[PDB]
């Protein structure tokens, strides 16, 4: 997986899906839900 | 304690403190650049601007605590500043902050601490700070009225339509709607008269008692200006 | 009179009386467990809880009358308590009580007799108790105004639509709606202008005279605080 | 002048005068028998009851003028009574009186001349009679404001929809609607924002200035009770 | 300086000045001849009447400046007259004046300078002129409240519907709508509860704080009449 | 024609139509319009 | 018939119908209408 | 072209179109937009 506090794009989100993380469109980073 | 007190003097310098407030009002105008016709490429500089604004605020508070251990912490205003910038940092910590980050917009209320310089506003702010506790008491009593009335309502009209009175949360919201005199007739009570022809005798005394209580709130707001002058 | 005065002292014990008020607020929270997502199996324990709550209140009042014959009956507060728990018992006597049983929720207003302990609330409750009779008089006069105006209205606009002005009950309700400034224009008067082009000259002076009377009510609410202080 | 003063004493007898007021309130309850489920056969006795009620009032006034030539005519209250019962007779003279006949319902306001017997109502009626002229002046100024604003509005928004702003009568009525804060947004201004995106800058200062003027009316209603006491 | 002071006396003659105000009120009645059932042939005489009315006003101001160089220009009332008739001339100079020309209707407010002759209106106009600055301050503070709240709102609810909260202009207008207690429930907040079930906790404290601020405005309007008398 | 102030029924109105008179349903008499 | 003050279920109400009694769903007992 | 401040009719407007002028229906003259 991709760690915590890692930059990304919502269009090509690649966060650690297992830990309920998604690259937000406003934040451009994986938020912990 | 040499550079301690020296840089602490630079903290208490009005150039620095007013510079922080200029950074605050510039941050609020930065959020006033929340248009929809902003571009996606220009959105990234908005993101790094929010980043560096929050960094400036975090730097401000880490200096304010590098001076003060508990002395600022007795002051609730400093606790308000610290609390809201740490909530901004929890927004900067993977949390589902909806928009609670720009609760730091409320830091602009420190400009309120300069707007009292108009001579009527002195009396106005002393008046508001004076009438806080009595208003808290009348909020308590009016919420008690709402509590018993909404319990009666959600037992009464729960069945034929629960969109307005199914739970206690939505029945309580519905009685706040009927409190403020908006579409109780056309939107609410006339559908009840379509089914229950004896609920106007419920709703009309409710309008009288809470119009009474709200006007009583206005009176206990009135009393301060004759109390001071 | 030995156990008479002994158990009567236990009645007047604040442990017991405040315990009754704790039972009251716990009963109101028991009615705050009127959700719709309650289950049917858990509904039966809610029913027996209402049963035992009303039993506790009935036990309280049978002790209060085992002490007092007519002495409590001179006091209208005791009459209010007795009346509402007997109405709860008529709910417990095969009657079609809709929700009038939780009129005993109004017993929570005895907590109001403790909330006066804030020093502004003393003036507030003395003020409300002082302005009860004048408000009763202005309710009388405003209802007289409503009476003559609604008679005029239900003679005038009875024919083309009786949904708002057919009877006197619904015409009177309609003028209470036009009193509170809600959809008189879009919901009411503009349909009349579709038929009768000279009813705005009826409705506009009505708005002036009852806005006048309601503001006069606000003034006679104002006068108490300058009367006391 | 013998039977003149004798039957004139019987006129000024409170048995007779209060009997006239009982006939008045019974006439108003007779109009409160304006149901729709009245029958057509029972409608004819209602018609002859209105006939004989108006006959009693006409008999009352012909006696009051058989005594007084101009002495009652100086009194405007007697002129009000005479005027409304003669308008009832013009209803009894083939005229298209819509419902102006039961303007004699306003004769019930002589009971108002007994309701002042509550000690607060003395101050209330002296207060209302005291604040009549200043309120007439503020009606004049607010109507002037309405006049210039409605002229501006009916020149501005006459074209794309004249249902609200075609004439000056209906534009003036529309600004009375936007005065009382009812569906200016959803019913009125949002259709204008569908066409003219710069009319909110017209309407919002209008709301401020007439909310200002109406609150000023409330203040000049307030001043009487501190003027008297 | 002979004919200078002679014709200047004729300028300061009340026959002339009141004649100008009669021309003003006749011009406003000329704009009250803005019906829709006016004819196109009679519209041309209306156009030349507006032409000659504006010519009379332009003649008035060129005489008032032929007397005064800067002395009238210190007076802001003269500046108001000059400014509005020059804006009428820019309407007479190919500009897209919508209806700003009949901003000269506001010249009718000089009749306001005669309506103060009622003895209550003296106190009323001194009161309004006295409470201008404090009201400007409370407009400033309430607009600040609107500013931070609308920024929060347009960040929060921008996505699912931008008709009410897309920009800051329309979100700011929407919070002015929710300020005046009109269709916040049925028109606005109940659509939000269809999507976001936690925005009533946004809107209800907003209603409390701005009902608070508006009632505070009413109080600082109240204070003048007890300040003067 | 039928004169002024003459009793009648609206169902069988027979007023002096020439002078714009009609037996009203509430009044049961010819009103002058 | 089934007497007064007698427990029951609204789903299988068996009150003394003659005296206008029905087992209410909230009360679970025959109410006198 | 037709100059500035020149009388006309909106039905047969003939203003100097190049300079964004149109004979208004209320004014009966070419306004500068």
């Amino acid at each position: 997986c991709l760690g915590i506090f890692k930059a990304c794009n919502p269009s090509n989100d690649q966060c650690c899906k297992s830990s309920k993380l998604v690259c937000s469109r406003k934040t451009r980073w994986c938020k912990w839900q | 304690n040499a550079m301690y007190l020296a840089i602490t003097n630079i903290v208490e310098s009005s150039f620095f403190t007013k510079f922080i407030t200029i950074c605050i009002v510039l941050n609020t105008l930065f959020m006033a650049m929340e248009h929809h016709p902003m571009t996606e490429e220009f959105k990234n500089v908005l993101a790094i601007g929010n980043l560096v604004f929050t960094g400036i605020f975090a730097a401000e508070i880490i200096l304010r605590i590098y001076v003060h251990r508990i002395s600022f912490f007795k002051d609730p205003w400093s606790l308000f500043d610290f609390f809201v910038v740490t909530l901004s940092l929890v927004e900067l910590f993977l949390a589902d902050v909806e928009g609670l980050s720009v609760l730091r917009s409320f830091r602009l209320l420190r400009l309120f601490r300069a707007v009292t310089a108009v001579p009527q506003m002195r009396k106005i702010v002393s008046a508001l700070i004076s009438v806080i506790p009595g208003m808290l008491s009348v909020i308590a009593l009016m919420t008690l009225f709402f509590y018993i009335f909404a319990i009666m309502a959600t037992q009464l009209f729960g069945e034929r339509f629960p969109e307005w009175f199914g739970t206690l949360g939505e029945s309580f919201y519905t009685l706040f709607q009927v409190m403020t005199l908006e579409s109780w007739s056309m939107g609410i009570v006339r559908p009840l008269m379509e089914v229950y022809p004896y609920a106007w005798v419920f709703f009309i005394p409710f309008i009288f008692v809470v119009t009474f209580v709200m006007i009583n709130l206005v009176v206990a707001i009135i009393v301060d200006a004759m109390a001071i002058l």
